[PDB]
RNA sequence: UUCGGGUCUUGUAAUUGGAAUGAGUACAAUGUAAAUACCUUAACGAGGAACAACUGGAGGGCAAGUCUGGUGCCAGCAGCCG
């Protein structure tokens, strides 16, 4: 069913109110619930442009945004495909007490 | 199909090489004596042909009309 | 008065002859080439028009037409694009003829009579 | 990157659209005048006359 | 014979005049128990007549843009379809 549809890139740093997250589980709906490096258990809305074009799992280092007025939520926008994961683990910009590797 | 990165360069930089602009080469080429002959200066091209004066750097006189033709030592 | 300097600086532009500047002037009369040389009175430091003085005795015959700025304006430099002199400044301050061009009514009276008397 | 900056900022397009000034125009008669104008415009100065009115067509 | 007189009219112009007048002031008088206000009226009171008309809307329903620029399934719009 390729055909269908539309038809090596680098990684994208947070910026001010974005974070990288590791998904702890996959919840119903479309949503997802992700810990965010700070000690905290987010539930991530999978964002338009991203519902059923690239798809998601458990385990997955994964870039997502919050909303300014209510911080319980939040929406996952960037994923990142588990090589430039371990690139992320490198830059240190977040913290490395979560290796995730099989 | 693909997205290109920046060239960045470890290159300082390489800039035009600038032609000097010479203020009145002409009294460094001739000599005046005083309201009558005037002489030339340093040499005159004979492989050019008379008028064309040359280039003084060292043990050599140099063309330049045809630059590759006349560079002698004298 | 001067109606034919213009003149001549015209026909030896049809010929490409005009030793413009003052390289090309020296250049040329140190060879049997200029055959009318113009430096004029307004030079500053009098040093160019002494040394062009000395040479073009030696391609011998001068004129002494002073004010360059007019004469680089009407000797050929430039552009009359519209109607008349479009740019901003333009000069010569030293011309040689080293091509004829055209001929009649005044090439060598007044030559004669500066050069020659 | 992915994102310019944080979605969902409550006010985006308001806050980054380019704030053009109004512009002069002259006064419009307002009123019965605003009837002379606009029958004068569509009904005894008639302009398009192939098929229909188009008026207010797009410049092109 | 192409014309072109616009010969007859209509419009369009930051061109250009002189008319007319109220909203506002205000002599007064009337109006009223006293008064305001109105109805009259001296004198004032229009040039961009800045003495400035807003409120919604221009995909359909439904009259009106496939104009410009911006955002880029975000912001948002949308009574419904979208
Ligand atoms: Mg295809
Ligand atoms: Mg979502
Ligand atoms: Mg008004
Ligand atoms: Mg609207
Ligand atoms: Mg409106
Ligand atoms: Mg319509
Ligand atoms: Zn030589």
């Amino acid at each position: 069913k390729g055909r269908r549809g539309k038809n090596k890139r680098e990684l994208i740093y947070k910026e001010e109110g974005q974070e990288y997250a590791q998904i702890t589980k996959m919840l119903g709906n479309g949503r997802v619930e992700a810990s965010c490096f700070d000690g905290n258990k987010r539930m991530a809305h999978i964002r338009g442009k991203l519902r059923k074009k690239v798809w998601m799992g458990q385990g997955d280092i994964i870039l997502v945004s919050l909303r300014d007025f209510q911080d319980d939520q939040c929406d996952v926008v960037h994923k990142y495909n588990l090589d430039e994961a371990r690139t992320l683990k490198n830059q240190g910009e977040l913290p490395e007490n979560a290796k995730i590797n099989e | 199909g693909k997205k290109r990165k920046k060239k960045v360069y470890t290159t300082p930089k390489k800039i035009r090489h600038k032609h000097k602009k010479v203020k009145l080469a002409v009294l460094n080429y001739y000599k005046v004596d005083d309201e009558g002959k005037v002489a030339k200066l340093r040499k005159e091209c004979p492989n050019c042909g008379p008028g064309i004066f040359l280039a003084n750097h060292g043990d050599r006189f140099y063309c330049g009309k045809c630059h590759s033709t006349f560079a002698t030592q004298k | 008065i001067e109606d034919a300097l213009k003149v001549v600086l015209r026909t030896s532009l049809v010929h490409d002859g005009l030793a413009r500047g003052l390289r090309e002037s020296a250049k040329a009369l140190t060879r049997g080439e200029g055959q009318l040389a113009v430096l004029v009175e307004s030079v500053t430091e009098e040093a160019i028009s002494k040394l062009v003085q000395g040479l073009a005795t030696e391609n011998v015959p001068l004129i002494k037409v002073a004010d360059a700025k007019q004469l680089g304006e009407w000797a050929g430099l430039g552009k009359i694009d519209r109607d008349g002199n479009a740019r901003k400044v333009v000069g010569a301050s030293v011309v040689v003829v080293k091509n004829w061009g055209a001929d009649t009514q005044e090439r060598e009276i007044l030559l004669e009579h500066f050069s020659q008397q | 990157g992915k994102v310019h900056g944080s979605l969902a900022r409550a006010g985006k397009v308001k806050s980054q659209t380019p704030k053009v000034e109004k512009q002069e125009k002259p006064k419009q008669p307002k009123g019965r005048a605003y009837k002379r104008l606009l029958y004068t415009r569509r009904f005894v100065n008639v302009t398009l006359t192939n098929g229909k009115r188009k008026m207010n067509p797009s410049p092109s």
